């Protein structure tokens, strides 16, 4: 259980 | 020939880390944009694109070529 | 999780300008390669391989990262 020291995407209109 | 959008069809400010990046992707002014884009394949499964415009994107970017080069 | 082959078996042995670089794609060691492979794609529509260990690619490629940031 390793933690992530942070982050990535709280929305979603990135797809190229 | 008509309309075309960038391939970044917008960016994301938030400073995100190289721990989640494995495949980087750079795409120059093309026929659907005249000026450059920076995305990245996220692990969550998915693609995501930065903006060169801020200094923490220069810099997990950097890192993600250093670490990928000393690999 | 049997056999994997990394993205990039083979790579260019033939110098060239980033003047027919337009996408650029760098892949670290994934679950397929145990290294790094830098990918790119040319405007024609093609997609090749660059060995970093090659001199010539350091600098044809550090080309293009300069011309689509300065762009």
């Amino acid at each position: 259980m390793w933690d992530f020291d942070d982050m990535p995407p709280a929305d979603e209109d990135y797809s190229p | 020939a008509k309309e075309l959008r960038c391939q970044c069809i917008k960016t994301y400010s938030k400073p995100f880390h190289p721990k989640f990046i494995k495949e980087l992707r750079v795409i120059e002014s093309g026929p659907h944009c005249a000026n450059t884009e920076i995305i990245v394949k996220l692990s969550d499964g998915r693609e995501l694109c930065l903006d060169p415009k801020e200094n923490w994107v220069q810099r997990v970017v950097e890192k993600f070529l250093k670490r990928a080069e000393n690999s």
